[PDB]
């Protein structure tokens, strides 16, 4: 149905856009300030390419922006424990405040 | 292996003219495309030589909309009929790929001369 | 005055990209140079074209 | 055996060495732009059923001309033949050549493409708008085959950057005279089977850089008049390289040619609202969507995102 509202229709359906970005915020939560995100997203689906992984931005900052997003600025966290490595300029950090944990 | 089209839709029954409010009871061939968002009409095809305006009503009843048609395509049709000398028409505001679907089926499971 | 309103004239309505008023109507052209080997091409002898 | 080459040079040039391995098909690894029922999308593909044989010119060094020979069934056979025959005229067909050829005990129906380019234009867009440093190799050959550039110059490091390096522009660059000629031949093959009457869509994966077509297998006929080109996906795919290898520059040029000065337009001349219209019915004819220069007379914001 994506190909079939892309290449073929010619006006937009407003049920396959819902149901799209249900599954978009269903295996692709995003968080976003101005150019600066951190993405958790499902990993089983990104192993058989059916979420961008990291080379599908890469190919289309490349195609659509005349860069070149080299992988060496592009951070990759396989625990969840510790939160994203670096979102504006801050470091985060779990730790033990009160009685529970919470992020600093 | 880049296919015409499948599972497409056929035909409905409405009236036709030449001018405004031309519409005797009935005389057509519409196709219709029911698309979720309401009935879609999409070809004529009329025995009358020339025809510009087709009028269906909506499926409110007091919603009639007028519509209108293609200059002349003409071909032939063996059918029961014998010998069928055929007009047919799509509406115009219509992009080349309907164009496809309803040549594609009308060509493939109907016969023409 | 005299050089703008003639040109203006021959529009088609007096309409002219603004981007040309300084290439036919100004009288004192600026040239910045890098270095010598760029000086060589434009700016040869005492008087140039451009 | 051996009397399959002699008899796949019909009647020119029998300067064949195939590459496959003998009177059986080859597998290959291109790309394609599928939709039929079940599956649908634009990626790499198997494809299995091609005899490829290659020819060579004097002194029987390979050259850029391919015999990709295709066999299939019956029904496609006979389709074929009506549909080809019907459309010999047009000068943008790949000159195709039929025959029935036997293996074991089989009349195994055979289709015999003649004098195309290794990589289709389809593989170009794919290669170049699914880029991956680690693994590029059919953009490395098809940069080297057209003269572009040499293979010494893929050894100066970051050469695939636009940042540094930026003389990739200008290497990009000879592309521009192919793909023009690309769209003129594809004009001219829509405007053939308008008048002969058939109905398709066009495909990235048909049109062989050279500018050739083939491939009538999804088609089918009308009453001569009547025809339509269902042309959607071959433009909305081709639109991103359009601007890359700037194929457009060849009409900043006195007679659409390489060997000529700059037009000289005057200074005053600012409307330019009739050389765009020109410009986008001589290319772009049968893109089913009305185009307003201006972009005050558009109607809502989605018809003033597709002008401009
Ligand atoms: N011309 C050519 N095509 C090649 C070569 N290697 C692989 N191919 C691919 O093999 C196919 C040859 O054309 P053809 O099989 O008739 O195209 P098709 O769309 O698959 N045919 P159909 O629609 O009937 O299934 C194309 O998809 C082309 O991209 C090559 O060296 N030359």
């Amino acid at each position: 149905r994506l190909y079939e509202c892309l290449y073929r229709n010619r006006d937009v359906d407003t049920d396959f856009v819902n149901e799209f970005y249900a599954y978009l915020r269903k295996h692709f939560s995003m968080m976003i300030l101005s150019d600066d995100a951190v993405v958790c997203f499902n990993s089983t689906y990104a192993s058989q390419g059916l979420v961008a992984s990291i080379k599908n931005f890469k190919s289309v900052l490349y195609y659509q922006n005349n860069v070149f997003m080299s992988e060496a600025k592009c951070w990759t966290e396989t625990d969840l424990t510790k939160g994203p490595h670096e979102f504006c300029s801050q470091h985060t950090m779990l730790v033990k405040q009160g009685d529970d944990y919470v992020y600093l | 292996n880049n296919e015409l089209s499948p599972v497409a839709l056929r035909q409905m029954s409405c009236a036709a003219g030449t001018t405004q409010t031309a519409c005797t009871d009935d005389n057509a061939l519409a196709y219709y495309n029911t698309t979720k968002g309401g009935r879609f009409v999409l070809a004529l095809l009329s025995d009358l030589q020339d025809l510009k305006w087709a009028r269906f009503p909506k499926s409110d009843g007091t919603g009639t909309i007028y519509t209108e048609l293609e200059p002349p395509c003409r071909f032939v049709t063996d059918t029961p009929k014998g010998p069928k000398v055929k007009y047919l028409y799509f509406i115009k505001g219509l992009n080349n790929l309907n164009r496809g679907m309803v040549l594609g089926s009308l060509a493939a499971t109907v016969r023409l001369q | 005055n005299d050089a703008l309103n003639n040109i203006i004239n021959n529009a088609r309505d007096g309409c002219v990209p603004l981007n040309i008023i300084p290439l036919t109507t100004a009288a004192k052209l600026m040239v910045v140079i890098p270095d010598y080997n760029t000086y060589k091409n434009t700016c040869d002898g005492t008087t140039f074209t451009y | 055996a051996q009397s399959f080459l002699n008899r796949v040079c019909g009647v020119s040039a029998a300067r064949l060495t195939p590459c496959g391995t003998g009177t059986s098909t080859d597998v290959v690894y291109r790309a394609f732009d599928i939709y039929n029922d079940k599956v649908a999308g634009f990626a790499k593909f198997l494809k299995t059923n091609c005899c490829r044989f290659q020819e060579k010119d004097e002194d029987d060094n390979l050259i850029d001309s391919y015999f990709v020979v295709k066999r299939h069934t019956f029904s496609n056979y006979q389709h074929e033949e009506t549909i080809y025959n019907l459309l010999k005229d047009c000068p943008a067909v790949a000159k195709h050549d039929f025959f029935k050829f036997r293996i074991d005990g089989d009349m195994v129906p055979h289709i015999s493409r003649q004098r195309l380019t290794k990589y289709t234009m389809a593989d170009l867009v794919y290669a170049l708008r699914h880029f991956d440093e680690g693994n590029c190799d059919t953009l490395k050959e098809i940069l080297v085959t057209y003269n572009c550039c040499d293979d010494d110059y893929f050894n100066k490091k970051d050469w695939y950057d636009f940042v540094e390096n930026p003389d990739i522009l200008r290497v990009y660059a000879n592309l521009g005279e192919r793909v023009r000629q690309a769209l003129l031949k594809t004009v001219q093959f829509c405007d053939a089977m308008r008048n002969a009457g058939i109905v398709g869509v066009l495909t990235l994966d048909n049109q062989d850089l050279n500018g050739n077509w083939y491939d009538f297998g999804d088609f089918i006929q009308t009453t001569p008049g009547s025809g339509v080109p269902v042309v959607d996906s071959y433009y909305s795919l081709l639109m991103p390289i359009l601007t890359l290898t700037r194929a457009l520059t060849a009409e900043s040029h006195v007679d659409t040619d390489l060997t000529k000065p700059y037009i000289k337009w005057d200074l005053l001349k600012y409307d330019f609202t009739e050389e765009r219209l020109k410009l986008f019915d001589r290319y772009f004819k049968y893109w089913d969507q009305t185009y307003h220069p201006n972009c005050v007379n558009c109607l809502d914001d989605r018809c003033i995102l597709h002008c401009a």
